[PDB]
């Protein structure tokens, strides 16, 4: 059941009930990338 | 379409105190003849204030921080500079809400929106039309629309007083935007007036999203123009006021504890 | 949402219409507005 996804990176926890469906291209320091170079990724996953 | 413009004046960053402004009614609850304390998120007394005076030379709309929730103002003239832009990048990847008006009534929505580099109100100087309006742009992976109750809603511009003092407080509070309002009759040359208002709690909202970034929209004259207007933006902290209410059941007076010693042993 | 015991009287107050309850000295509630059109003072000693 590979449709739906969750995430697992931010740099910092949440605060309480505060939504973003912002998927950024992550870096572990910023860095705007084209994933999946190093150090360049994504934070979205399926389930399985 | 980025549409941009080009007369850009940043100011002396103009200093204000914050007088006595930023009291409202911390619940929905009354009381009466009464001393009640609380710690909540407010602004602090008497502190410096980021005035924003704006000409046809002078632009003011930056990127400015939230830093949760900010006391606002305007002093205007049939209320020229609706729109407020709430989001974190501030782009087609920032799922933003935006606060803006059909020029009769309120529309909120929030989604993923891309800016213009510097969008604009196409306002005409004797008429008042809100020809470029357009900044609900793009639309997916979007979230919410909302649509309040129509009222006296005026956009042009005058010469007189500065009727329209209107203060708007913006907070945070799990994803709630508490958004407060409240009326004063005055006219300064260009500063701020001496004086409190209260302000009361109209508007909660369920919306829950990352707010860090934000503008103002502005109106440009029909290219850009303004008139002798400014409005006024201050940062919110969490500290311990005393409010006072009387027996009409208003709050008169307010003390912060973490102002003065005198101020502190007022609320001890 | 209020439940307890008590006597009603109607309102007396300049009771701002986005209000709804009193708890005037320290949470004691004493006023209310009815949920069906009226105003009342809820002074709950009976007696003792």
């Amino acid at each position: 059941n590979y449709n739906y996804k969750y995430r697992y990176l931010r740099h910092g926890k949440l605060r309480p009930f505060e939504r973003d469906i912002s998927n950024v291209p992550f870096s572990p320091d910023g860095k705007p990338c084209t994933p999946p170079a190093l150090n360049c990724y994504w934070p979205l996953n399926d389930y399985g | 379409r980025c549409t941009t413009f080009d007369d850009v004046q940043a100011p002396n960053y103009t200093q204000h105190t914050s007088s006595m402004r930023g009291v409202y009614y911390p619940d929905e609850i009354f009381r009466s003849d009464t001393l009640y304390l609380t710690q909540d998120l407010f602004l602090p007394f008497y502190s410096n204030v980021t005035g924003f005076h704006t000409i046809n030379h002078t632009f003011g709309n930056p990127v400015i921080p939230f830093k949760d929730g900010i006391y606002f103002a305007a002093t205007e003239k049939s209320n020229v500079v609706r729109g407020w832009v709430f989001g974190s990048t501030m782009n087609n990847k920032s799922q933003s809400v935006i606060i803006i008006n059909n020029s009769t009534n309120v529309v909120i929505r929030a989604c993923n929106f891309e800016l213009c580099d510097n969008p604009f109100f196409a306002v005409s100087k004797p008429m008042g039309t809100q020809t470029h309006t357009m900044i609900f742009d793009n639309a997916f992976n979007c979230t919410f629309e909302y649509i309040s109750d129509a009222f006296s809603l005026d956009v042009s511009e005058k010469s007189g007083n500065f009727k329209h003092l209107r203060e708007f407080v913006f907070k945070n509070k799990d994803g709630f935007l508490y958004v407060y309002k409240g009326y004063q009759p005055i006219d300064v040359v260009r500063d701020l007036p001496s004086g409190f208002n209260t302000l009361k709690p109209i508007f909660k909202l369920p919306l829950g999203i990352n707010i860090t970034n934000f503008r103002a929209i502005l109106t440009a004259f029909s290219i850009w123009g303004t008139s002798a207007a400014a409005y006024f933006v201050g940062y919110l902290k969490p500290t311990t006021f005393m409010l006072k209410y009387d027996e009409n059941g208003t709050i008169t007076d307010a003390v912060d504890c973490s102002q003065n010693p005198l101020a502190e042993l007022k609320c001890s | 949402g209020l439940t307890g015991t008590g006597v009603l009287t109607p309102s007396s107050k300049r009771f701002q219409p986005f209000q709804q309850f009193g708890r005037d000295v320290s949470d004691f509630t004493d006023s209310v507005r009815d949920p069906k059109t009226s105003e009342i003072l809820d002074i709950s000693p009976c007696s003792f």
